[PDB]
Formats: C-alpha cells, sequence, structure tokens
C-alpha cells in the first residue's frame, strides 16, 4: 500500500505489553519523535494506559486487539464484537446448560455478556477459568477440571 | 491479528490520501515535547485526524 | 542515617475523611514524646488526583519520584491498579494501600484491606446456599467472583449473576428484583459500593414485599455506612462484615482522640462515622512506622532522578524496605497484622454481624487457618358441621368467635400439647391447587408452603 502523494515512516519498537512502563516508555519515546499515529497492541491489564494517554493527549491509536468495554477517543479498533455473534449461534442452537472455559488475558467482557443474558435466558452456565494454570503441571488439572 | 494488521496499514493509508487530498497541512518536526509536560496542552489539528 | 523520612500521598476523589485519618496519624507519630518509638521525624507530601485517568496518576508517581521518598501510601481503582502496580514493581518503589486486594500476584504492593473471598465461602457452606442470586460490579475486583464460579463448579450450586456495575436508572434493578421473584428466589449476595448497596435496599424498600422471608448477605466492609435501617424495620437479616472492632481499646481510643478535632484542620471527622479505611490508614501508618523502626535497629542504608530513563536502574535497597514491609507483625485497629511473600494480609480476623428481627448481634468471627468459628397458626375454612360462626358473634373476640368440630379438636389438640394457638381463617376460599402454568399453591396449601 505504498502511494505517490506521500511515504509513511514507522518506527518499530519491539518491546513487552503486560508490562506497562515498558508500555509507558516506548510511548513516550514515540511521542519524542513527534508522530501522528500510533499502530500497535495492548493487554488486557495495559488497556487503561493506551486509552488514557491516547485520550489525553488527542493521539489516535490503532490497534487490532479485543473490543474495549466503553467509548474511549482515538481508539480506532480493528476485531469486531464478539458477543453478540455467540449469543445468536447459542440461541440458533437453542441451548439451556453449557460449559465456558475461558481465558482471563482479554478481559471478562465475554464472561459478563453471556452470563447476562445466559440469566436473561433462563440458561445454565459452567463457567470455568483456565489462565491461572502454569506450563508445568497442566495435566493433572486438566484432567481433574474434565472430571 | 496480521489479517486485521493488513487492513489497519490499508486505513491508515487511505484516511492520509484523504489528509493529501483535502488539501489539509499538519506537517510539523519532532518537537512535541515531553510526554509528561504539565498541563499538557492538545494540538487541534489531531481532532480532525 | 535519615532523621528525614518523607512519604507520599495518593488520594483519589472521595479521600477526605482518609486525608485527615492520614494526617491524623503522622500527627500522632511526631508526638510521642519518647526517644525509642519515635526515633526520627516523619514528613509527607500529598498529591491530589482529579481524575481516575493513568496520565495524572503517572504525572503524581513521576512528582513523588522526582522529590525523592521510601514509600507512597495511595489509593487505586480499575482505572489505575495496573498502572501503579506496574511502576512501582519496576522502580522498586514499596507502595502501600488500603484499597481492593488485586487479582494477579505482584510485586512492591503493600495490601492493608485483607482478602474477603475465603469468608463469603465459608458463610456459603455455613448457611448450605445452592441456589442465590448475585449482584456484582467491577470496581472492586474479579477474584470475588471467579471464587463464586469456582465455587458453584465444585459444589454444584446455582448462581444467578448481574453485573450491575454499568446501570444507571433503578428501573432495571425494580425489573431485576421482579425477574428474581418470578424465579422464587429468596437468597441473595451483593458485592457492590456502598452507595449502589444503598440504592439496591432503597429500591427494595420503596419496591415493598422484599422483607419478610428473605436474607440479604452484604458481601462488603462498609458495614457501618451502609443505610439498612429501613430494611430492619420489614423483618429481613443481613449478614454483614466488619473489621474494626469497638471492643478493641485501641479502637476507642482513637475514637475519643479523633472526636476532638475540629472541621477546619481535619473535615469529615465529627459529622461522620469512622470508615473502615481511616483504620486501614491508621494501621498502615502503624506498620510503616515498625518497618522503618526495624530498618534502623538492623542498621540497613535507605538511602533522585527521572521516572522514564533509558535504562531504570532502581536503587536496590528498596527491596529490604520491601522485606521490612513484609515481615510486621503488629497489633493494629484490625487486629493482627502480618504479610506474606505478595503483600496480602494473612492471621487475620474478619467480624461478622447478624441483623435479625430479634435485633443485631456478633455471629462470629472468620479465620483462614481454622474456620469462621461462629458463636401458632391454625388456618381453616368455613364449612359446616367443621368450623361455623356463633350467634353472638361480633359480641366477643379471639379463637371463641367460631364453633363445631374442628374447633373443639384443635381444642383437644391444645389442651394434649400445651401450645396456645391462633385460629385464622383462609381467605381466597379454595382448599389446596396447583396451576399447571404458575406452578403456585393456593389456599391452605400456599399458606403452609410460603410461610
Ligand atoms: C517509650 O516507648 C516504649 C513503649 O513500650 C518503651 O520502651 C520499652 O522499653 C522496654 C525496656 O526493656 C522494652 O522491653 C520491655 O520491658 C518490659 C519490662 O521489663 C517487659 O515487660 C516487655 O515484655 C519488654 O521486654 C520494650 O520493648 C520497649 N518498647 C518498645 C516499643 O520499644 C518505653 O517505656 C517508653 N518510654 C521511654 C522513656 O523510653
Ligand atoms: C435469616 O438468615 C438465615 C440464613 O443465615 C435464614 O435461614 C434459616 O431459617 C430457618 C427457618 O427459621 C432457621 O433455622 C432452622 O431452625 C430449625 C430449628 O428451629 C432447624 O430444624 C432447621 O434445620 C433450620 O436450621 C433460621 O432462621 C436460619 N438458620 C440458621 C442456622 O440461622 C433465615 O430464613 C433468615 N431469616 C429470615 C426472616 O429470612
Ligand atoms: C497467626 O494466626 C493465628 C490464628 O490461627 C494466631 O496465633 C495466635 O497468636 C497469639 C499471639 O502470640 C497467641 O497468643 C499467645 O500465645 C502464647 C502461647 O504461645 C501465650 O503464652 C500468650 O499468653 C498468648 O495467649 C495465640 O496463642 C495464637 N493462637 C491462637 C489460636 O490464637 C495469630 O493471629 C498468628 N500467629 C502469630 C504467631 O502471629
Amino acid at each position: 500500500f505504498s502511494t505517490s502523494e506521500f511515504r509513511l515512516t514507522p518506527h518499530i519498537d519491539n518491546l513487552e505489553v503486560a508490562n506497562s512502563f515498558a508500555v509507558t516508555n516506548a510511548f513516550c519515546s514515540q511521542f519524542s519523535r513527534g508522530v501522528y499515529a500510533i499502530f500497535g497492541f495492548y493487554d488486557k491489564k495495559s488497556v487503561n494506559t493506551i486509552t488514557s494517554f491516547c485520550g489525553t493527549l488527542h493521539v489516535s491509536f490503532i490497534t487490532p486487539s479485543f473490543p474495549t468495554d466503553g467509548t474511549h477517543p482515538f481508539v480506532i479498533q480493528m476485531r469486531p464484537d464478539l458477543k453478540g455473534a455467540l449469543l445468536s449461534l447459542i440461541e440458533y442452537y437453542q441451548w439451556d446448560k453449557f460449559a465456558y472455559l475461558y481465558d482471563s488475558d482479554r478481559g471478562l467482557s465475554t464472561l459478563q455478556a453471556v452470563l447476562d443474558s445466559a440469566a436473561e435466558k433462563k440458561w445454565q452456565v459452567t463457567a470455568i477459568n483456565v489462565g491461572n494454570i502454569n506450563n508445568d503441571k497442566k495435566d493433572e488439572t486438566y484432567r481433574s477440571l474434565f472430571q | 491479528t496480521s489479517a486485521l494488521t493488513y487492513d489497519a496499514v490499508q486505513v491508515m493509508t487511505e484516511a492520509f490520501r484523504n489528509l493529501r487530498k483535502q488539501r489539509i497541512e499538519i506537517s510539523r518536526r519532532g518537537n512535541a515535547g515531553d510526554c509528561l509536560a504539565n498541563p499538557a496542552v492538545p494540538w487541534g489539528q489531531g481532532v480532525e485526524i | 542515617f535519615p532523621n528525614t523520612i518523607s512519604i507520599g500521598g495518593l488520594f483519589m476523589r472521595n479521600t477526605v475523611q482518609e486525608h485527615s485519618a492520614f494526617r491524623f496519624a503522622v500527627q500522632l507519630y511526631n508526638t510521642n514524646q519518647n526517644t525509642t518509638e519515635k526515633p526520627f521525624h516523619l514528613n509527607y507530601h500529598v498529591d491530589h488526583l482529579d481524575s481516575s485517568n493513568s496520565f495524572s496518576v503517572t504525572n503524581a508517581f513521576c512528582s513523588q519520584f522526582s522529590r525523592g521518598v521510601y514509600a507512597i501510601f495511595g489509593f487505586y481503582d480499575q482505572m489505575s491498579m495496573n498502572t501503579l502496580t506496574s511502576f512501582c514493581g519496576a522502580l522498586h518503589t514499596s507502595f502501600v494501600t488500603p484499597s481492593f486486594p488485586t487479582d494477579a500476584d505482584v510485586q512492591f504492593v503493600i495490601q492493608m484491606r485483607p482478602a474477603l473471598k475465603g469468608a463469603i465461602l465459608s458463610l456459603l457452606s455455613y448457611y448450605k446456599w445452592e441456589k442465590f442470586v448475585y449482584l456484582y460490579d467491577t470496581e472492586r475486583g474479579f477474584s470475588v467472583l471467579q471464587a463464586i464460579m469456582e465455587a458453584a463448579v465444585q459444589n454444584n450450586w446455582q448462581v444467578t449473576a448481574r453485573s450491575v456495575g454499568n446501570i444507571k436508572d433503578v428501573q432495571e434493578f425494580r425489573r431485576i428484583i421482579e425477574e428474581m421473584d418470578r424465579r422464587q428466589e429468596k437468597r441473595y449476595l451483593i458485592d457492590c459500593e456502598v452507595e449502589r448497596i444503598n440504592t439496591i435496599l432503597e429500591q427494595v424498600v420503596i419496591l415493598g414485599k422484599h422483607s419478610r422471608g428473605y436474607h440479604y448477605m452484604l458481601a462488603n466492609l462498609g458495614f457501618t455506612d451502609i443505610l439498612l435501617e429501613r430494611v430492619m424495620h420489614g423483618g429481613a437479616n443481613i449478614t454483614g462484615f466488619q473489621i474494626v472492632n469497638n471492643e478493641n481499646p485501641m479502637v476507642q481510643q482513637f475514637i475519643q482522640r479523633w472526636v476532638r478535632l475540629d472541621e477546619r484542620e481535619f473535615p469529615e471527622a465529627k459529622n461522620a462515622p469512622l470508615k473502615y479505611t481511616s483504620a486501614l490508614t491508621h494501621d498502615a501508618i502503624l506498620v510503616i512506622a515498625e518497618a522503618f523502626r526495624y530498618l534502623r535497629r538492623q542498621r540497613v542504608d535507605v538511602s533522585a532522578g527521572d521516572c522514564l530513563a533509558n535504562p531504570a536502574v532502581p536503587w536496590s535497597q528498596g527491596i529490604d524496605i520491601e522485606r521490612a514491609l513484609k515481615m510486621v507483625q503488629v497489633q493494629g485497629m484490625t487486629g493482627n497484622i502480618q504479610f506474606d511473600t505478595y503483600g496480602r494480609r494473612t492471621n487475620y480476623t474478619i467480624d461478622v454481624y447478624e441483623m435479625k428481627v430479634s435485633g443485631s448481634r456478633k455471629a462470629g468471627y472468620w479465620n483462614e487457618y481454622e474456620r469462621f468459628v461462629p458463636f401458632i397458626v391454625v388456618t381453616t375454612i368455613l364449612e359446616s358441621p367443621y368450623v361455623m360462626y356463633k350467634k353472638n358473634h361480633e359480641q366477643l373476640e379471639g379463637n371463641e368467635r367460631y364453633e363445631g368440630y374442628c374447633v373443639d379438636l384443635a381444642y383437644e389438640i391444645a389442651k394434649h400439647v400445651r401450645i396456645k394457638y391462633k385460629l385464622s381463617i383462609v381467605g381466597d376460599g379454595k382448599y389446596g391447587a396447583r396451576d399447571p402454568e404458575t406452578k403456585i399453591w393456593n389456599g391452605m396449601v400456599g399458606e403452609l408452603v410460603y410461610g
């Protein structure tokens, strides 16, 4: 997508995403260069840092990450909503009791949405977090889980 | 995520081409200042962006 | 060895009484008049946070770091949780807080408010609940929500949950209560803020017919601030939580030293009850004082720059100060105070109060080691010759108005038992039936089932 009228110049910073200190350092390094827009990801815990530093300084931020819960300015996002499609799929399949193995690394918005619509539609959700299990003993915990 | 990145590059290119086609000059240099300015006054031409 | 100990204060909105208790605890520490428990002078700097955004919190933290401190007492919400934990774990600055406990296990964070989910699950196992309603917001962590979900998985419970953090209209609360009435729900657990709990209880009182036969477990430590007076006048019992014991003599000495303050230098001190956050602030000041006394007794060094240096290069002594904040064993206003290797509370005690129709009582205390340790209507229908009215029935009162076979039968039952009774009449005139749609028993059967 190179054009003829101008030329982009991306300043690539390969830092961490969970540690908000490195995110703040990379943001201030990009801001000291005087940029007009910032493309990047954000973690589930560091969403507030991105929304704060991009709404206060009025600098646009384009992301492919998960949709937020609320209307934050200067946050352009690429991933659409997943909760409405999933509720439409369950209502097409006409379920009443099911299990929901979720991960706690992209927020808990989908869990709250499916619990609210399940209680509004009188369903039985067995919702279990799986993200708190380490990589060292993830065989007997999964066996006890499916037991 | 890679496909959404490939689409977001197209979105940014189309938006910057719309700025280049609307004759809006927002060109500046690398003197945006400190990120911890107190009070950090905004610059209005980002509001159009 | 300083001889100059300056700390930092991060105060958000609605932190007036907490700021007053902070300044009053600093004043109590500086006016000891003893060379043993007061070996130095304590200073502080206060930065009031206007907004909950990470920008102002980052500016305040970098101002406290460029000023030069040894510890930072502060508050945080969901919007400023990760910002404070990341900036205080990266620059090795110890951060003391009375706010809600974090979900993840982090470093350099000393939490004064203890965890609540153990006592909640212990009271759920003690009351044997298997089908209840769970109102929750998001503003005090997700550990309690995940604990309730895991306990409903393990113990086969039926939890009907509502995320009520984004709801502003009270009509939504009314229709949720009406929907839970349509599900015949009688047991509630509300993990929300104090103002939201007061709003839900006001909607219970205004909507009405939701007191007798109901139980509201309020999983919140602000039990002294919950306006539950109109709920108590209807016949509902409430299971609450407190960590501030008034029988503790240090607490009542703090009350006697607290009510004599002026409004000008210490606002919200006389015209309001003592919140639990102010007691946690005072206990945090006691922990910081004990930590710096232990640092002086062990001759450990504690002795500027930018908060965004590349690389950071933090000063390595503060980890020992973190150790000094992880081995404090004192007796403050919340009882015993210790800390683990993550800065969470241990060896503590949560007081549980039940306010039934007989009145208020202390129903037991909770400990993470052992357990939560705790410490006649007669109805009939007018049928001949079973129950009939007398001739001059209006000329009398009580059970003497009626007569017949079942009246004499009830008198003989009361003679062979010896317990006073009360003859009542069923209103709807139906004997007993269950509709196939509503699944509701009517008549005397519905009077016996629905109490
Ligand atoms: C200053 O404040 C403290 C408040 O207790 C007092 O210092 C205390 O001094 C004693 C002297 O040995 C320390 O040991 C204690 O001795 C008593 C009596 O033998 C004993 O019953 C205790 O179990 C303990 O071993 C004590 O640890 C120490 N307290 C502190 C907090 O350091 C002192 O009385 C006050 N006044 C002056 C003028 O120093
Ligand atoms: C107040 O909250 C409690 C839950 O903490 C509600 O549950 C229980 O209700 C029963 C019915 O009165 C009572 O206990 C029962 O006692 C009989 C003996 O009289 C026993 O045979 C039963 O197995 C049962 O334990 C008591 O109120 C309470 N149980 C306990 C242990 O406290 C109660 O319904 C709530 N009150 C109201 C008015 O909603
Ligand atoms: C950890 O939590 C436990 C609760 O399970 C608590 O332990 C209690 O600590 C106190 C303070 O030392 C003990 O009181 C003293 O015990 C000694 C005997 O060792 C006695 O001579 C003293 O007169 C005084 O009573 C108490 O026995 C102990 N246990 C219980 C069941 O209360 C405490 O909160 C934490 N323990 C520590 C050591 O911090």
